[PDB]
């Protein structure tokens, strides 16, 4: 890359509606269970998981990579509890991307204890373009953008110790 | 909506006569079945879960097995403990928490007959404008019994009331009694009260009545 | 893993109750409590559950907002309140915990309190009435013949009945207390003895109430 | 099916796309169904897809087939309410390297 920054886009406390806590011991910060630092786990909230929306316009003067995720449950009860309804979908869109998930509730072999999945895809957003998340379940939200820019591009190298 | 029956509702086993329970759900819950031990005056203790594996610190007389919707339970050699109440949970379909009724295993011995005897309410009570009768069943096995209220040879309804000792420490046999109650009014209304039971003892229904008066 | 909850409630009809359930060993609070109930003498009945993390507890259709359910995840403790009890919502209250981890489908309940007993009456302190069951023709069946004493209208629990002063052990069947639509408890004490004791043998039933310090010593004649 | 054969194992399945909700209806009983398979690096679900198609060999129903690398020690699981075409053997496998496929029409010698 010839320029990478983090930036904020869409706050964790911007969701008013929903439970941005939430998290697992799979993933735990000092022996707590936690989650994603900059993805956020939208859960019902007041026993109702209304339509969440969200939208990004771009003035960074820079491309962004935008990462998001939905969850695949392993069973119909975590389903219900978190995100209240099944049948549920996510939607994400932008000028170039069209984009529809569904949960895919099944029992799987466990990893790190869980039999659930979290499947995640990304996008460039380009400048002064919007992007439009809309989920009524299962979405994992970005709290964090990426500003990208090339002149080329490079290799990944696996070594094992010190840059001198 | 998962139904979950066991059966029998009460077994009679000797110690170390190899006790074997059984749980039958309406649909197939598939692995997902857990099997629970509540001693009389405590919360219940985790046994079996997935059907088969069975939790920490758990003796291994307790054996789970099966799988759908016939499940079972085996002790191989009965204990002091093991004379409680067993339950069965399945976690397949939303709700997951849905319990089967149970089953009371008891101490097996030989079949008794109880002794039943009727009490005619207390002149002293009577003052008080209530009337107590009290019908009672001593020394019976097993704990399973019906009784019937008949004032004037008419069927009572929801006016009774029952209590039942546990297995007494000795002879191992219970004591149940029956008590309906009237007012002083409508006690002195009617003549002949009557409870007739069916346990066992020339097989049904050796019934006690008394003539008011 | 102790989850240890309060015990011993004792309420009116119409008044709201909070079961408290404090998690002890070690808390990872991202696992679920559960919370169970037992009517007296039937089967467990789950209420509702809570994930601390996720908040927003579930309920059970028939406890569904006749009970509400909360947490502090701060003192490690999750509630269970029950507004405003009727006459049949005397029961024992279990809080439980699960295999844990939304994902994992073990859902089993692993861990368990000790059980919160909530008795909905709206009564005092109050001392029992003792009415003697009298051996007849009909409380007497060849050579053994059969008396009591019927303890009724006290509160609360426990009370203790003793046979002439414990001179009397065998053949005593004093049954467990039953809580009546007055919510005032009532229960009966039966010995059986000799059929031809009656007549020279006196027979008195000791009932003891020490939460209203009654001691009321019953005796128990025959009858033709 | 949790395999040890102590080798890497292919693994195939199919679902049913049928030509009509009759045979739908008539063969697994209800719409709406939904094939599922699942591992430690898979998830995958597939639906029926009931449309009238040309008819080959006389059907105008489909049978479209997937299938998988499951590791050593690692287990798959199949779930399905109707139209899964399932699997009654796997393959073990190895490789030191890869091949190609040759059509010559004749004679191993
Ligand atoms: C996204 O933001 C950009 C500005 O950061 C918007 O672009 C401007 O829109 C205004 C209003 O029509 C125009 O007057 C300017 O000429 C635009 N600036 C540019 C980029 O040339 C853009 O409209 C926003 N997108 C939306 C509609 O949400
Ligand atoms: C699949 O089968 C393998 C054995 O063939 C299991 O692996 C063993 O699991 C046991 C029980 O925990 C361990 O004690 C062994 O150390 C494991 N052996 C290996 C491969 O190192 C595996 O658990 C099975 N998978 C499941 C859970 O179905």
């Amino acid at each position: 890359v010839k320029h990478f920054e983090k930036v904020k886009i869409l706050p964790k406390d911007r969701w008013t509606q929903h439970t941005t806590t939430g998290g697992s011991r799979a993933c735990a910060v000092s022996g707590n269970p936690s989650f994603f630092r900059n993805m956020v786990w939208l859960t019902k909230k007041g026993s109702d998981y209304p339509v969440a929306k969200g939208s990004y316009n771009n003035t960074s003067g820079e491309q962004m990579l935008i990462i998001w995720g939905v969850h695949h449950p392993n069973d119909e009860t975590e389903q219900r509890t978190l995100y209240q309804n099944v049948g549920t979908y996510v939607s994400v869109g932008t000028s170039t991307l069209n984009k529809r998930s569904t949960p895919e509730i099944a029992t799987r072999p466990k990893v790190n204890g869980l039999g659930s999945r979290m499947e995640f895809s990304w996008t460039l957003l380009d400048m002064w373009d919007t992007i439009n998340f809309e989920s009524t379940g299962n979405l994992i939200a970005p709290e964090y953008g990426f500003k990208i820019s090339k002149r080329g591009s490079s290799g990944i190298m696996k070594t094992e110790g010190t840059l001198e | 909506d998962i139904q979950l029956t066991q059966s029998p509702a009460s077994l009679s086993v000797s110690p170390g006569e190899r006790a074997t329970l059984s749980c039958r759900a309406s649909q197939s819950v598939a692995g997902n079945l857990a099997w629970y031990q509540q001693k009389p005056g405590q919360a219940p203790r985790l046994l079996i879960y997935g059907a088969s594996t069975r939790a920490t610190g758990i003796p291994a007389r307790f054996s789970g097995s099966g799988s759908g919707t016939e499940f079972t339970l085996t002790i191989t050699s009965l204990q002091s403990e093991d004379f409680a109440v067993y339950y069965c949970q399945q976690y397949n379909n939303w709700p997951p928490w849905t319990f089967g009724q149970g089953t009371k295993v008891d101490i097996k011995r030989t079949v008794a007959a109880p002794s039943v005897f009727i009490f005619p309410p207390s002149d002293e009570q009577l003052k008080s404008g209530t009337a107590s009768v009290v019908c009672l069943l001593n020394n019976f096995y097993p704990r399973e019994a019906k009784v019937q209220w008949k004032v004037d040879n008419a069927l009572q309804s929801g006016n009774s009331q029952e209590s039942v000792t546990e297995q007494d420490s000795k002879d191992s046999t219970y004591s149940l009694s029956s008590t309906l109650t009237l007012s002083k009014a409508d006690y002195e209304k009617h003549k002949v009260y009557a409870c007739e039971v069916t346990h066992q003892g020339l097989s049904s229904p050796v019934t006690k009545s008394f003539n008011r008066g | 893993v102790q989850l240890v909850e309060s015990g011993a409630d004792m309420k009116p009809p119409g008044s709201s109750v909070k079961v408290p359930c404090k998690a002890s060993g070690d808390t990872f609070s991202s696992y679920t409590i559960t919370w169970v109930r037992q009517a007296p003498g039937q089967g467990l009945e789950w209420m509702g559950g809570i994930t601390p993390i996720f908040g927003s507890p579930n309920y059970a259709q028939r406890f569904q907002d006749r009970v509400i359910i909360t947490a502090d995840e701060s003192t490690s403790t999750a509630y269970m309140e029950v507004s405003n009890l009727r006459s049949e919502d005397t029961a024992v209250y279990f809080c439980a915990r699960v295999g844990g981890e939304w994902g994992s489908g073990r859902y089993y309940l692993d861990h368990w309190g000790q059980g919160t007993l909530v008795t909905v009456s709206s009564a005092s302190t109050k001392g029992p009435s003792v009415f003697p069951l009298a051996p007849s023709s009909k409380s007497t069946s060849g050579g053994t013949a059969a008396l009591g004493c019927l303890v009724k209208d006290y509160f609360p629990e426990p009370v203790t009945v003793s046979w002439n002063s414990g001179a009397l052990t065998s053949g005593v069947h004093t049954f467990p207390a039953v809580l009546q639509s007055s919510g005032l408890y009532s229960l009966s004490s039966v010995v059986t003895v000799p059929s031809s004791s009656l007549g020279t043998q006196t027979y008195i039933c000791n009932v003891n109430h020490k939460p209203s310090n009654t001691k009321v010593d019953k005796r128990v004649e025959p009858k033709s």
